């Protein structure tokens, strides 16, 4: 009932995706992911969890934005 | 030699640390036998040690960037440096002329050199010049160098090991201006066209002078992919045991 | 080839030898306690005493090395045997010698010092050393079989694919790692978790005490720097064998992309190897001097400040290839801002090391000889942060002297202290001390005049990775006194095999066993702990024991046979991949098929 | 209590740096093509592809929640999970048709390198999405002689995560690629 909620908005977000094409384009695809997994990451074996994954992502920033980089 | 300087005035500031460590340890621990405040008062001296470098390193990066060694803006020559496999290249396009293995550069003078490289990464040390730049197979890297003095300037590859690799010394020189615009107007063989394509296997080789530049010839530090029309094109290649010898199929030039 | 004839002959003895002496019956203790076998205490054996076989395998590599390169026109080996020589030299360690003996070392002793009883996943630990070791029997077996790689152990693309030429070359080292990567993966994913949620009740976070965060900090770059190098050679792997043109020259493929791949794996790989090696030797260092690790707001705080700096500097290998200059000096700057972290590491063994008393036994002399090795390699590798200055000294033995002082100080030495510090551990008594004494003088007086020498061989003008030197400005003796402190320190591998052949001051759980070589259960019961360091807090100050009655019930977290036949089916695969097969595999396809039904296994079994 | 949910849990957090090492390769890859075929790809096909995946999450966000942590519907997991499974085809059957279709110039990882690349961080992205149909098919076969209760039969949360992990870059390969 409350899934249901953050998917019918999720489904806003692609269809919203296409029309920029046919950092502004670039953060409404990890918005995406962030409605996509906030609803199963807390709590109990938490904070581990769903911080594994945030220096996670710096490594992607650091890994791409850095091999664009030279 | 420009770096050079970091060199030695960075060599004791870590002769001093080496010792420092000697008095942190010899001094007690004998003494010291059965027969909070300070870490944080010890941040001020680690970035001490390292900005004190992390300023005249990055003023030099950017130094090697523009107009190096004696010349402000101001005579610009171009060679053109290619790296095949063991064997050197380079090639003058201010007049057509290009030499094999051997190089002469008049003193005092900027050389724009053009880095780039046939069919294996490499690198143009010289020991004498200081900082290296990789011959990187297509696209062309700028680097700036110059001759402090008259003499024989040694010079060998990053060595990048690949069987014929290790004697990738060629020996360059750097004469006056009056003896450079001579050894131009003496020699400017021609180029073959064919002596290219015989230049890619990877063997042993003398002078060979060619008084002929080959930029002619898919620039070269572009479309990197003049491998394999060169050792496939004459039917060749290696393998580890046994039937080498370049698989057949001769001509070439040598040692001996 | 004439000297590979020989060994082909003796790889046969040594497996014939095993089917006459060994195998008159062992489908009851190899099999059973072993192989499969899921104690941790078992595991741990098996990878050391892999690393000390890895040893001499890479011992007698290294030293023919040096031995051909005594003086110029020497003619011991040729240019294609020093060059397949001095890669397997380096891949053999770090990857299949450095790897093993610190995991080792970590898959025995980390899991004792936390009080519970195996790791998070005891059975995925078990592949996670078949995994290596199938990967290391890939390697190994590229003496004669096939070809040892010669590109280095870094081994660049361009000089990789045809340019190389060796069918089965670069492809062992594709395959050879590419599981073992699975394998060391794994192991950093188990006790990332056997750390979090399975330390006994006291044992707090913040004091645990200080080997084990480090190992808490090597099991987590190991989760972030390693799924590049699944990937960095399953790029390469599908260039060689499968027709990719991510790097080949010839479809213009990025030549220097399979640089940085490997490189942001390279570095932070780098800390890995040291990471354990800081922690056996942070113990060590306070459990002989009696002290306390004076600074932890500021020791544990700089652990994980190379935790997460560790992969903003790795563009220091590079410097030479021309970057964006500002880029250059982004990493210049940066890997400055590396070596403070690290700094003050060594501030903090110097004055938990005053104060109190000492004792200088075998361990002590590996972490006394630590102190100061390290730090003179230390010294140089900080001339290397410098962009401006890196293209006079990159290669040229100067980098190889330096990293030689960092890292055979750094975790060579740990891979002994821990070796004969936690001996007793794995089996009664220990090493004898008096002449173990003699090989420590021998082997720490040799390294110096082994690579010091360098440090002047680099400097003058000789570049690495080079077979013959020649009369340059007399700089024969130069080399020459570099091989002969090489060769010194081979004398005592002898010394070290024969004080094996014999068959304290503790402040943790330890020596909180009930007795020597600690049984399957490990602790009857849990400590309680509730201090920094028990077991000094559970001697003087009270006792606390093992009270009977206060027993319960067994863990039982049997052996299952999989994980031999699961490795198998990687070991076949990647062996049919390399040895030929150039387009595609017959029998790639079918360790990939019999993987994937022990993974339908892996889900199918109740326990 | 199951500390697998957390240990196959920082494995999806690797699996992110799995996928940027891919999209680091793609991304200094894109401007080649100095020889061969300019890409040149159905549009409509990558929504097809994404709007079935994006609702085959929504049938699974809302596939464990309401299913055995809201109420305790077991004779909906032979429903929940099985509608959910054939959209997994879907994905592998369209991404095979649009590999099949692309042998008309650009096929495989001969033809380009940046062709390799698509090729590939769309492969073990192909492959990550084909393992998990037999993995979650792999639980189904608990409905018989086992069928046990949630809180005990782990095994379908933390298969579901992993296959919620793929949509993740599945999101991020249409705004890296397209
Ligand atoms: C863990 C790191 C590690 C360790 C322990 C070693 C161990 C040794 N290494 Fe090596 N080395 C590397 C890391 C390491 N090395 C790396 C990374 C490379 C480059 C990789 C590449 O690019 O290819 C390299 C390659 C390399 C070079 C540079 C290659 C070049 O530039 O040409 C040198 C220089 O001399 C060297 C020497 C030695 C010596 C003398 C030892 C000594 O420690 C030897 C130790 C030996 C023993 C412990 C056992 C002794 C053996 C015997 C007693 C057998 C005697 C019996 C008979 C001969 C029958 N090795
Ligand atoms: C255990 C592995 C290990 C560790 C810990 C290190 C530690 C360091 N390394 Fe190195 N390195 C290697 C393994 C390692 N390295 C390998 C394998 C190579 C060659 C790879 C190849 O090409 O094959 C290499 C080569 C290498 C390069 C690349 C050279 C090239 O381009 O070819 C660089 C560049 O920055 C470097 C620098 C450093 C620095 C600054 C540290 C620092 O972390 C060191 C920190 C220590 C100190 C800084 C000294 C102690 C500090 C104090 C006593 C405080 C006071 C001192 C100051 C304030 C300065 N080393
Ligand atoms: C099942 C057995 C699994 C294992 C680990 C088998 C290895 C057996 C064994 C004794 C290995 C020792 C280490 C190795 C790899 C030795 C190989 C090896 C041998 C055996 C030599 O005799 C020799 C002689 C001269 C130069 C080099 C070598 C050499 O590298
Ligand atoms: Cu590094």
């Amino acid at each position: 009932x409350x899934x249901x909620x953050x998917x019918x908005x999720x489904x806003x977000x692609x269809x919203x995706x296409x029309x920029x094409x046919x950092f502004g384009f670039a953060f409404i695809q990890a918005a995406l992911q962030l409605l996509m997994f906030m609803h199963m990451t807390e709590s109990e074996n938490g904070t581990i969890q769903v911080g594994n994954t945030l220096f996670g992502f710096f490594g992607a920033i650091v890994i791409v934005l850095g091999s664009i980089w030279i | 030699q420009q770096s050079d300087l970091i060199l030695l005035s960075i060599g004791f500031m870590l002769f001093i640390v080496g010792v420092v460590f000697v008095l942190f340890t010899i001094i007690l621990v004998k003494y010291r036998d059965r027969k909070t405040f300070l870490e944080v008062v010890w941040t001020v001296i680690p970035i001490l040690i390292v900005i004190a470098l992390s300023v005249p390193t990055v003023q030099t990066i950017y130094s090697l960037e523009k107009a190096p060694e004696a010349t402000k803006d101001k005579e610009p020559l171009v060679v053109y440096a290619t790296s095949v496999d063991w064997k050197w290249v380079f090639s003058y396009p201010e007049q057509d002329i290009e030499t094999v293995n051997y190089l002469n550069i008049p003193v005092d003078r900027p050389i724009l050199f053009k880095i780039s490289s046939a069919d294996s990464m490499a690198s143009l040390w010289i020991p004498q010049l200081g900082g290296q730049k990789y011959a990187m197979a297509g696209m062309l890297m700028d680097q700036y160098l110059q001759a402090d003095k008259v003499g024989t300037y040694e010079g060998r590859n990053a060595n990048f090991t690949g069987e014929h690799f290790a004697d990738q010394e060629f020996d360059v020189n750097a004469v006056t201006e009056k003896d450079f615009n001579s050894w131009v107007k003496k020699t400017q063989p021609k180029l073959t066209k064919e002596k290219y394509d015989e230049l890619m296997l990877p063997e042993n080789v003398d002078e060979l002078t060619f008084s002929s530049t080959h930029l002619k010839y898919v620039d070269h530090g572009q479309d990197a992919e003049y491998a394999m029309e060169a050792r496939k094109r004459l039917g060749y290649q290696a393998v580890s045991p046994h039937s080498k010898t370049d698989p057949f199929e001769n001509v070439k030039k040598n040692e001996f | 080839p004439l000297i590979l004839g020989a060994q082909v002959s003796i790889a046969l003895s040594t497996i014939a030898i095993i089917f006459v002496l060994t195998y008159f019956k062992k489908w009851k203790w190899l099999w059973s306690e072993w192989i499969t076998t899921v104690d941790h205490k078992k595991l741990g054996i098996m990878y050391i005493i892999s690393a000390v076989i890895m040893l001499f395998r890479g011992g007698v590599d290294g030293l023919m090395m040096r031995a051909q390169l005594a003086l110029p026109n020497n003619s011991f080996l040729d240019s294609n045997h020093y060059n397949e020589i001095f890669t397997t030299h380096g891949t053999i360690m770090i990857i299949f010698m450095a790897m093993p003996f610190l995991i080792g070392l970590i898959n025995v002793v980390v899991p004792l010092q936390i009080g519970a009883r195996d790791v998070a996943f005891p059975y995925l630990n078990n592949l996670s050393f078949w995994t290596f070791f199938v990967g290391a029997m890939l390697f190994n077996i590229s003496f004669v079989i096939g070809g040892s790689p010669n590109a280095g152990w870094t081994s660049y693309m361009p000089l990789a694919s045809n340019d190389m030429s060796p069918g089965p070359g670069e492809n062992y080292y594709l395959l050879g790692l590419q599981i073992a990567g699975i394998g060391t993966l794994m192991t950093g994913i188990n006790f990332m978790v056997t750390i979090l949620k399975m330390r006994t009740k006291g044992m707090t976070l913040m004091r645990m005490p200080m080997f084990t965060w480090t190992t808490l900090i090597t099991m987590v770059i190991i989760v972030f720097a390693f799924p590049v190098l699944t990937v960095a050679l399953a790029l390469l792997s599908f260039d060689r064998l499968f027709g990719a043109h991510f790097f080949t020259l010839e479809a213009g493929g990025m030549p220097m992309l399979w640089a940085n791949l490997f490189w942001i794996w390279g570095h932070p790989e780098v800390y890995i190897v040291i990471l354990p090696a800081f922690g056996i030797f942070s113990e060590i260092i306070s459990s002989f001097a009696r002290k306390q690790l004076f600074g932890y707001k500021a020791m544990v705080g700089s652990i994980i400040a190379i935790s997460v700096l560790s992969f903003l500097v790795w563009t220091h290998h590079f410097f030479t290839m021309g970057n964006s200059a500002s880029v250059n000096s982004f990493f210049s700057i940066t890997t400055m801002a590396i070596s403070i972290p690290t700094g003050v590491k060594i501030f903090n063994w110097l004055f938990t090391m005053y104060k109190g008393r000492i004792s200088f036994t075998t361990p002590m002399l590996w972490a006394l000889a630590f102190i100061p090795n390290f730090v003179i390699g230390g010294v140089t590798g900080v001339m290397l942060a410098m962009a401006a200055a890196d293209y006079q000294y990159h290669n040229t033995y100067f980098l190889v002297s330096h990293f030689h002082y960092v890292l055979i100080a750094g975790t060579v030495f740990a891979c002994f202290a821990g070796f004969i510090f936690w001996y007793p551990k794995m089996f009664g008594h220990k090493l004898n001390e008096r002449i173990g004494k003699w090989f420590f003088w021998i082997f720490m007086i040799g390294f110096n005049i082994c690579f010091f020498p360098q440090y002047f061989l680099g400097l003058q003008g000789m570049p690495r990775r080079i077979y013959t030197y020649g009369p340059n400005d007399g700089w024969t003796t130069l080399n020459f006194i570099s091989t002969v402190g090489a060769f010194m320190m081979g004398v005592g591998f002898l010394i070290l095999c024969y004080n094996i052949y014999y068959s304290g001051v503790g402040r943790t759980l330890d020596w909180a066993t009930s007795s020597a070589i600690p049984p399957h259960y490990n602790f009857a019961v849990l400590p309680e702990v509730k201090s920094q360091d028990a077991f000094l807090h559970m001697k003087e100050e009270k006792t606390e024991l093992y009270p009977e009655s206060k027993f319960k019930k067994i863990h039982m977290p049997s052996n299952s046979g999989r994980p031999f036949f699961m490795s198998v089916a990687f070991g076949l695969a990647g062996f049919g991949l390399v040895f030929e097969w150039y387009w595609m595999g017959v029998v790639g396809l079918i360790g990939v098929l019999l993987c994937m039904v022990l993974r339908s296994f892996e889900y199918d079994n109740g326990y | 209590g199951r500390l697998n949910i957390l240990g196959f849990w920082i494995f999806l957090g690797a699996e992110i740096v799995l996928f940027s090492t891919l999209f680091a390769t793609f991304f200094v890859l894109k401007n080649r093509t100095a020889g061969g075929v300019l890409p040149d790809e159905l549009f409509e096909v990558n929504l097809v592809m994404i709007m079935t995946f994006l609702l085959l999450i929504s049938s699974f966000t809302c596939g464990i929640a309401v299913h055995e942590m809201r109420r305790g519907s077991l004779k909906g997991v032979v429903i929940w999970t099985i509608i959910t499974l054939l959209l997994g085809a879907g994905f592998v059957g369209c991404e095979i048709n649009e590999f099949v279709h692309y042998v008309h110039e650009g096929a495989a990882l001969s033809t380009s390198a940046f062709w390799s690349g698509f090729f590939v961080l769309l492969g073990t992205h192909g492959t990550h999405v084909t393992i998990g149909i037999f993995w979650i098919t792999g639980i189904l076969i608990q409905l018989k002689k086992r069928g046990l209760t949630p809180q005990t039969s782990s095994k379908i949360f933390i298969s579901s995560l992993y296959w919620h992990f793929l949509d993740v870059v599945w999101i991020f390969i249409f705004t890296g690629v397209y």
